[PDB]
């Protein structure tokens, strides 16, 4: 019976947003034990609110909690880029039981367009001696977080052997992605050039390597 | 201050078993109830189990009842979770947590992977800079970490002493079910003649530790 939160809330810098958490009379409407946690990617949850409305020490007053009925609410004011994270309510539920909310992903918009840096590496000699070949196209420092990648061999497209990640945010708040093209050493040796083409917001950045 | 250090996570076959530990320090362990909370990759937090300060009042999420056993040893300031008959849906980071009113200390978590696929250590290939010493500007060099399972690997440079300009990219999950990633460091082109660059690759699930020297082509 996971407490119900909106899956996603977006806001702009300096605005206020409110995240609702609706439970049952047996947990939310049964205790002032609603806590709110903030979770950044790859880190443990961090307690921001406890007992519906209390802040632990160190937590900015930009975070405030309330509750009325079976519904608790976390409000974030003065929205900052660092607030972009996942948020979870949680409540005690009797007899040593805890229930977490389903979670809300908060997105903070407004950062400027950033064109991607593209770095393309040919197969290493070590790998060709292993009877393999991988071309590595690395794409970083771009916003927003969507790219399209195309590979070409002497100008003609290649789709087989291509594996491309989904973009995700780096520690500098811009996106990165990777694309790998698998070939046999013979294909690699049998061409004059291979090219990685990255398109981002109408503009195509391309790199090229050769044996 | 308060410290909670989980250990024991790893890769296991469906139906298999694991025991997780949580070593506590910085507080009087014996007067706090303790709990376990887990999080499947890309999913939300799920409470798992709790135990009273003196080892009584053990409670379990229904998803886990009859298969997991929580326990503690207050003489060794340790909390345990015994996990039996594990299934793919138990794949998660498992967090140790101190249950208190007014504060909430958590470990960093230990990763449990339940899969029918065996661990595979990575192969490591150097990614040589294309730019030479004379050409000026900066040079990107890297390491390709190919075909491992499961996540994660970490990549350091020069045994951890080179950190500035280092970017280790998220891994691609290939259709084979194996991961690959790359780590790149951007350095002055003029340093390529004089400075040694070695990537240090760690894949703990396969106990693989590789140092790969990366040299101009």
């Amino acid at each position: 019976s996971a407490l119900t939160q909106p899956a996603s809330v977006s806001g702009s810098p300096g605005q206020s947003i409110t995240i609702s958490c609706t439970g049952t009379g047996s947990d939310v409407g049964s205790y002032n034990l609603v806590s709110w946690y903030q979770q950044h990617p790859g880190k443990a949850p961090k307690l921001m609110i406890y007992g519906d409305s209390q802040r632990p020490s160190g937590v900015s007053n930009r975070f405030s909690g309330s509750k009325s009925g079976n519904t608790a609410s976390l409000t974030i004011s003065g929205l900052q880029a660092e607030d972009e994270a996942d948020y979870y309510c949680a409540s005690y539920a009797g007899s040593g039981i805890y229930v977490f909310g389903t979670g809300t992903k908060v997105t903070v918009l407004g950062q400027p367009k950033a064109n991607p840096t593209v770095t393309l590496f040919p197969p290493s000699s070590e790998e060709l001696q292993a009877n393999k070949a991988t071309l590595v196209c690395l794409i970083s420092d771009f916003y927003p977080g969507a790219v399209t990648v195309a590979w070409k061999a002497d100008g003609s497209p290649v789709k087989a052997g291509v594996e491309t990640t989904k973009p995700s945010k780096q520690s500098n708040n811009k996106y990165a992605a990777s694309s790998y093209l698998s070939l046999t050493p013979e294909q690699w040796k049998s061409h004059r050039s291979y090219s990685c083409q990255v398109t981002h917001e109408g503009s195509t950045v391309e790199k090229t390597v050769a044996p | 201050e308060v410290q909670l250090l989980e250990s024991g996570g790893g890769l296991v076959q469906p139906g298999g078993s694991l025991r997780l530990s949580c070593a506590a320090s910085g507080f009087t362990f014996s007067e706090y109830a303790m709990g376990w909370v887990r999080q499947a990759p890309g999913k939300g937090l799920e409470w798992v189990s709790s135990i009273g300060s003196s080892g009584g009042q053990t409670k379990y999420a229904d998803s886990v009842k009859g298969r997991f056993t929580i326990s503690r040893d207050n003489s060794k300031n340790t909390l345990y979770l015994q996990m039996n008959s594990l299934r793919a849906e138990d794949t998660a980071v498992y967090y140790c947590a101190r249950l208190a009113i007014g504060d909430s200390y958590w470990g960093q978590g230990t990763m449990v992977t339940v899969s029918s696929a065996s661990t595979k250590g990575p192969s490591v290939f150097p990614l040589a800079p294309s730019s030479k010493s004379t050409s000026g500007g900066t040079a990107a060099l890297g390491c390709l970490v190919k075909d491992y399972f499961p996540e994660p690997v970490t990549v350091s440079w020069n045994s951890g002493a080179l950190t500035s300009g280092v970017h280790t990219f998220p891994a691609v999950l290939q259709s084979s079910g194996l991961y690959s990633l790359s780590s790149v460091v951007t350095v002055p082109s003029s340093s390529l003649g004089t400075q040694t660059y070695i990537c240090n690759v760690n894949h703990k699930p396969s106990n693989t530790k590789v140092d790969k020297r990366v040299e101009p082509k």
